[PDB]
């Protein structure tokens, strides 16, 4: 069937990338020591897309596992459901890029890219049946940022037809720990924008307020903060993996939801959001998961959609249904906010079934969509990129490791550029 | 979990028993009538 | 030795086969085995000893739903090669399912095509069936007919199209496929039917009074269609009817072949009690301008020709007082050029029944294949729907980079819109 | 002997058989020891195929049939792999039809009756209880070990578990299905049982 | 009587004939002890209590499978002295199988062949065995060929030869070899029939859907070609054709006597029950270009006469009407100087399915063996092979130190050429 290569990188993408796969095993019935469980034939009929079969029958992943640290590799080695992950994956390199775009895309990562690079290899040419890749990382630190895009680039030319897809993390401007992301995020905007086709924006400030809102929750650790992201990451790609009435796939998202090329950077949400007390009580139908999807803080960005206007969207639901409630409900919900759809796109809604719900659920769904009200945040880092480069702050991390002041000036002009695009046609 | 096709279009028999054990069962009128 | 051949591409075409095969087996007392425990001789091939393999073809680009088949119980009764699975869909894009990935699988479905059409001399027809807006619905279907255009000459093509709706698109690049699928489509199909989706939730709504339908009860009535289209080669009637006169009889133009369908009745088990089914009020319900399954509302369209087949225990003049009353009653408008304009065949076999279906058991039912004036607003709103969106290049870089030209989108604008000046010059 | 002379099923066999050929001979011009077609036995006794919630189907069921053993293990992720997919094969083709034509007969290696039952709690075709000695009888008849520990003939295993053969009458293998063989065709060798040859008579 | 001497030489003829000599003995009877629990004596000849012994050779020389045949499960049918096998392999080296180490085992073969010969009354044929990419196949296939056509010449000199195939080979020298095959392919062969592995692969992995299939898998195909073709031999039936009537009405030329097998109801078990599996069919597979036993496409070519043996419950009605659309189909092309360029083979007797292979139970076959101006592409590719391999001097001193003369290896690319001119002029 069709392969889909996982590759996560980072401190914060290996940590949503081991989420990722607690989720998934769920889904298909894997023990942590790798056997399958249970009889259960619509969750291992398409057991190929995300695994591999291997010598005694171990489902291993094709997961791949990048990071410059000795850091989160043996936590999540050592953690529930890491035993899975392969022990040739994990490459380490044990000096540290802490908090550096050089030391993961120009230095010292530029090192370690060569033999990440073979490992996307040899599993991916095994099988030339690859649909797409699915990249975690966050564009706030280091490794993450720099070699993260540093792997997306060299694999665009290797595979230059295939969809590459980012669940990226992005600055977060509220909760944000240490002091370099306006210059680490807006010097790897501009990448994610040529040699990316399909982009995910998750910010921590909204994660962590469908947390505080939508769940109530007082102390919301990393884990289900990483959970409620592997749930979307699970459910926009839930038709690759299960049979469906209206079938969707990757690059069925890819053509019908990106306008002219730059512009594919989507808000995501997954809600039967509800906390645990009034969890036995809500009726789980079509009409109301609806309601939910189209409400501000639902979406895992921190940017507000009511400010914008959706320009085309994506409704990819999981369960058991009725097809003419969510054809009604795409409807009237372009009827009652008709100034937040554009006029020369009609119907701007995308609709699909995975028929199989996802685990412990009944009905779910996952809004993936176009916003032209994505430049908020990115006038928010470029503003806070402008602010520092103004007065040269700290700089000479930087360039010491040799890049260019023009190089800087080069990714604000094209990030600029983001912002004029989004609003012409808005 | 049981997708629609394998839900309801299992053979004809095995939906007859299901559902038999659920249930399924100018004018002009006869010659009597003037 | 009537034979028809079925081709189904695109997901549409798979799963709307696999009801319209669900009623064609248990209609003959064919099991899903495949086993009985001549009047077959339509839509199955007798192989070996008993069983009887159907003269069909599944195409998609996706395993996904057609694996699906050949996992489920309908297993057996099918000859397992014509079961064709690609390697990757072609993802709502014309270009791709007619370029680039489309080619890998149209040099093998039609050698099946070859092996099925092989056994014997004078084929009846070719019923495909699609969706427009799908990626390999439009792109996929538009291969399979060129090229068995230029392989049969003068061979029946009973084109079966789910068109876009007015209202709902589950897609935005819908105008995209709709508009470009028109261009290889009208020098191609012989009898192109359109068909809608909600207009057939609506009858379910109204008709069948259930309160959540989907595609799957879609697809039931779309079997009922075919199978009381094509009942008078399984069965004996009082005026069997043969699909190479449906064209002789429904379409005048050689560029006009755009068709409505309607069926009656559509009762409930619960509400057919208050009623004593008869042949003189389901023609008035089949006629209702909200019964139609494209919803085109036939107040402002001539009809042109109909073509009214009835099933089971009818007399032949309780449809010609029918037909009697509905050229005298002022609501349907004839065309002035048209003085006679129905066919009505007659068939003795009543229309079976699907277990865990919605229609209720029936005596008599129509089916009304209806030629009229009323398309023209069928593609004049999609004349509006596409260009506003192709106002300023929105999405085309996805069909010219997978192997469209661009100007492609141009030319067939034009011709889709040659489609709609002759319905007005017909209608003066 | 079929398919392997040195079985402990075709020695009970044999010994039986040619026991009853002294016996008929002595009562009574006699093909002395008897031919290998006009040899015969019952292969499962009557305490051997239980269903589901345990009660007991003799060998008179199987009767027109296509029937075939499956070794399989608990822990084994072949087993666990392979399972739902035969589960969905005996399910369409057997529901498919006036009458049932497969029947499956399960027999173990699982480590106890704790494993057996979690693995049977799943399972809706015959089986065989890990005590009885027949599961090695007609293991070491049919050459599958999961490792070299039996004492074995000079053999080789046949394959490795799991295992799908279908099984005739009198003991011969009809045809292997090759999910782990030389042909390697994992969970697409079910596809290859064909059953018109096949019938259990 | 009637007999037929199969001679086994090389690594692939040992395997070939492993197959063939399995299912010669499934047909008759013969269990593998030799005793049955007349149509027999063109394979077996009887040994006074019930033992019927094959009439063979096994000749290789290298120990290692004629020893693993003398411990297997056929010990006790071969005989002992009519497996002759040496102690050193030619080891991919035509010189050593035809001037150093074929002096030792030659002298036995013969020995052996004659005492095969004064045993039997009517010795139809010396049907062959070789491997003509490989140094023991290709150098005593020479050597064997020679010697028998200095005492025996008269009789038929039949040989399947597994030539390389274009692409797919599991050597290096086999260019060398395959060229010096030719003057002994050429000028002693009567019949040549052109294999290669890599067509046979095709049939089996698009036909019998095992993706994966291995060497066995081939020979057993190879071997239902052999029974077929030597099926007038033995069965009785309808009209026979025998190794006389065969290399008669089907070569053209003294020196044009190179074709092709189309063996093709090749169907494992779940594709034929679902099918028709009749007598129109499988004509049309068999002259499909992709069902061609080697790798030569005939549509690039011209055929001159084709052999059509039919087995099993044909009748010749249907054979008739089966040849007469091969002629109106514009696809396949015949030369302008034969205008009945066709044979038909029809044996009452079904084929038989070995329990435990990879075909089912076929009602009806047919193998048709076709010469055809194509068959000089096979030599094409081997033109191209042994320029860029000789023109420089490539292995060539193994041989230069082992008895071969220089200017050999000239002569028998002029000789593929000289060949490839009358394919050439032929076709005119
Ligand atoms: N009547 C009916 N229409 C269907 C059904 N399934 C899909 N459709 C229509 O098909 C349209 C989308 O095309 P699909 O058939 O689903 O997709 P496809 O033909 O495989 O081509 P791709 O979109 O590239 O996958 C939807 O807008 C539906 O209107 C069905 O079961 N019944
Ligand atoms: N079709 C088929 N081809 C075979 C078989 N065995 C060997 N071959 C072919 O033989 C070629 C190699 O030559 P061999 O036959 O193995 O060697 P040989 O004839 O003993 O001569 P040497 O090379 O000296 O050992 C390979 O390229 C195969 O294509 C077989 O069983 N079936
Ligand atoms: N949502 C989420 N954010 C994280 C996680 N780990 C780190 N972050 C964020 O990422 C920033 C640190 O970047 P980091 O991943 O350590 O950089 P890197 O190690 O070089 O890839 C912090 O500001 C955190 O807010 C995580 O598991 N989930
Ligand atoms: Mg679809
Ligand atoms: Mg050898």
């Amino acid at each position: 069937m069709r392969e889909i290569v996982h590759v996560q990188g980072g401190q914060c993408g290996n940590q949503i990338g081991a989420k990722f796969w607690e989720v998934i095993s769920d889904e298909h019935g894997i023990d942590p020591t790798g056997t399958y469980c249970g009889d259960s034939d619509l969750q291992l009929e398409r057991i190929n897309v995300f695994y591999n079969e291997a010598t005694g029958g171990r489902f291993v992943p094709r997961a791949i596992l990048m990071d410059l640290e000795p850091g989160t590799m043996d936590s999540v080695r050592a953690g529930p459901f890491g035993q899975l992950f392969r022990p040739d994956n994990f490459v380490f390199g044990q000096t540290g890029a802490g908090n550096n775009w050089a030391k993961g895309h120009y230095t010292e990562g530029a090192e370690l890219i060569d033999s990440v690079l073979d490992v996307v290899r040899k599993e991916a040419e095994g099988c030339d049946c690859l649909q797409g890749f699915q990249i975690t990382h966050s564009l706030g630190g280091g490794t993450g940022s720099g070699m993260g895009t540093l792997l997306i680039s060299k694999v665009r030319e290797e595979y230059p037809d295939r969809i590459m897809e980012t669940f990226s993390v992005f600055p977060s401007p509220k909760v944000s720990d240490t002091v370099v992301e306006p210059y680490n995020a807006t010097l790897s905007v501009h990448q994610l924008v040529e040699n990316a086709d399909e982009v995910q924006v998750i910010d921590n400030e909204a994660l962590y307020d469908i947390c505080f809102r939508t769940l109530k929750l007082t102390t919301p650790t990393y884990g289900d903060l990483n959970h409620l992201v592997s749930a979307a990451m699970s459910g926009v790609t839930c038709c690759l993996r299960f049979p469906g009435q209206l079938n969707s796939d990757l690059r069925k998202l890819a053509v019908n939801l990106i306008p002219f090329p730059r512009l594919h950077f989507f808000l995501i949400g997954f809600a039967p959001l509800t906390s645990r007390g009034s969890q036995q009580y809500r009726a789980l139908s079509v009409p109301e998961l609806t309601q939910q999807m189209f409400d501000a803080k639902n979406m895992m960005c921190a940017s507000d959609p009511r400010h914008g206007r959706y320009l085309t969207a994506s409704a990819m639901f999981r369960g058991r249904m009725s097809t003419k409630e969510v054809d009604e409900q795409m409807l009237n919900v372009q009827n009652k906010n008709s100034s937040y759809f554009v006029e020369w796109i009609p119907n701007n809604m995308k609709s699909s079934v995975c028929d199989i719900p996802p685990k412990g659920l009944k009905m779910s769904v996952t809004f993936v969509g176009n916003s032209t009200a994505i430049q908020e945040m990115f006038k928010r880092v470029s503003d806070q990129f402008t602010a520092m480069f103004r007065r040269k702050a700290f700089l000479h991390w930087y360039t010491g490791e040799g890049m260019d002041e023009m190089e800087f000036t080069e990714a604000e002009s094209n990030m600029n550029d983001l912002v004029s695009e989004y609003q012409q046609y808005q | 979990w049981t997708t629609e096709t394998r839900s309801e279009y299992e053979p004809p028999r095995l939906r007859r028993d299901q559902l038999k054990a659920a249930g399924q069962w100018m004018a002009i009128h006869v010659s009597r009538t003037h | 030795m009537r034979e028809v051949i079925s081709i189904h591409v695109g997901q549409a075409g798979i799963q709307i086969g696999n009801a319209c095969w669900e009623l064609f087996c248990l209609e003959h007392g064919i099991q899903p085995d495949g086993q009985m425990p001549d009047a077959f001789n339509t839509f199955f091939s007798e192989t070996g000893a008993g069983k009887h393999v159907p003269r069909c073809v599944f195409l998609d680009l996706e395993p996904t739903v057609v694996d699906e088949v050949r996992t489920g119980t309908y297993r057996h009764l099918f000859h397992p090669e014509q079961l064709i699975s690609g390697k990757e869909d072609a993802a709502n894009n014309f270009a791709r399912g007619h370029y680039t990935i489309g080619k890998e699988i149209v040099d093998l479905s039609l050698d099946r095509i070859r092996k099925l059409a092989d056994n014997c001399t004078g084929l009846q027809g070719f019923l495909m069936f699609n969706a427009v807006g799908g990626g390999t619905g439009s792109g996929l279907g538009c291969l399979l007919l060129e090229r068995l255009s230029v392989d049969y000459g003068k061979k029946s093509k009973l084109n079966f199209c789910s068109w876009p709706s007015p209202q709902v698109s589950t897609a935005v690049v819908e105008p995209y496929n709709s508009v470009l699928s028109t261009h290889s489509l009208l020098e191609h199909t012989d009898v192109a039917v359109m068909l809608d989706n909600e207009a057939i939730y609506d009858i379910c709504r109204r008709n069948l009074d259930i309160e959540r339908p989907t595609y799957t009860n879609l697809n039931r009535l779309i079997a009922q269609v075919i199978s009381s289209l094509t009942a008078s080669l399984r069965f004996d009637g009082a005026l069997n009817v043969d699909v190479t006169e449906f064209q002789t009889n429904l379409v005048p133009y050689p560029r006009i072949h755009f068709m409505l369908s309607s069926y009656a009745p559509i009762i409930s088990a619960e509400k057919a009690y208050h009623e004593q089914l008869s042949v003189a009020e389901i023609t008035n319900s089949a006629f209702e301008p909200a019964s139609m399954m494209a919803k085109c509302d036939p107040r402002h369209g001539k009809y042109m020709a109909c073509c009214l087949m009835y099933r089971g225990d009818v007399v032949p003049k309780d449809v010609n007082a029918a037909v009697a009353t509905i050229k005298t009653k002022r609501t349907i408008q004839f065309v002035d050029w048209c003085p006679t304009g129905f066919k009505c065949g007659i068939n003795y076999q009543p229309p079976t029944v699907v277990p865990g279906g919605d229609l209720a058991k029936v005596m008599r039912a129509v089916c009304m294949i209806s030629n009229s004036t009323a398309i023209a607003e069928v593609f004049s709103r999609m004349d509006h729907k596409f260009d506003l969106m192709y106002a300023k290049r929105a999405f085309v870089h996805w069909y010219v980079g997978e192997g469209m030209e661009e100007g492609e989108f141009s030319e067939a604008r034009e011709d889709l819109a040659a489609l709609e000046k002759d319905y007005e010059e017909v209608g003066i | 002997s079929q398919p392997v002379f040195a079985s402990p099923l075709n020695v009970e066999k044999r010994r039986l058989n040619e026991e009853r050929a002294l016996m008929q001979a002595q009562k009574a011009n006699i093909q002395l020891p008897p031919n290998y077609g006009d040899m015969d036995l019952i292969l499962f006794p009557e305490g051997s195929l239980k269903n589901s919630n345990n009660t007991v189907i003799p060998q008179s069921h199987l009767k027109g049939k296509s029937v075939a053993l499956y070794f399989a293990d608990g822990a084994d992720p072949k087993c666990a792999s392979l399972l739902p997919f035969l589960l969905n094969y005996y399910r369409t083709m057997n529901e498919g039809g006036a009458n049932q034509k497969i029947e499956i007969i399960f027999v173990s290696l699982d480590r106890d009756r704790e494993a057996f039952e979690s693995h049977r709690a799943h399972m809706p075709w015959l089986s065989i209880d890990l005590e009885n000695p027949l599961t090695e009888i007609l293991k070491r008849h049919f050459r599958v070990m999961k490792e070299y520990e039996v004492p074995t003939y000079g053999y080789g295993s046949r394959t490795g578990v799991p295992s799908v053969i279908v099984i005739g009458s009198d003991g011969r293998e009809a045809q292997f299905l090759p999910i782990c063989s030389g042909l390697e065709e994992g969970d697409r060798a079910l596809l290859r049982w064909d059953w018109r040859n096949t019938k259990f008579a």
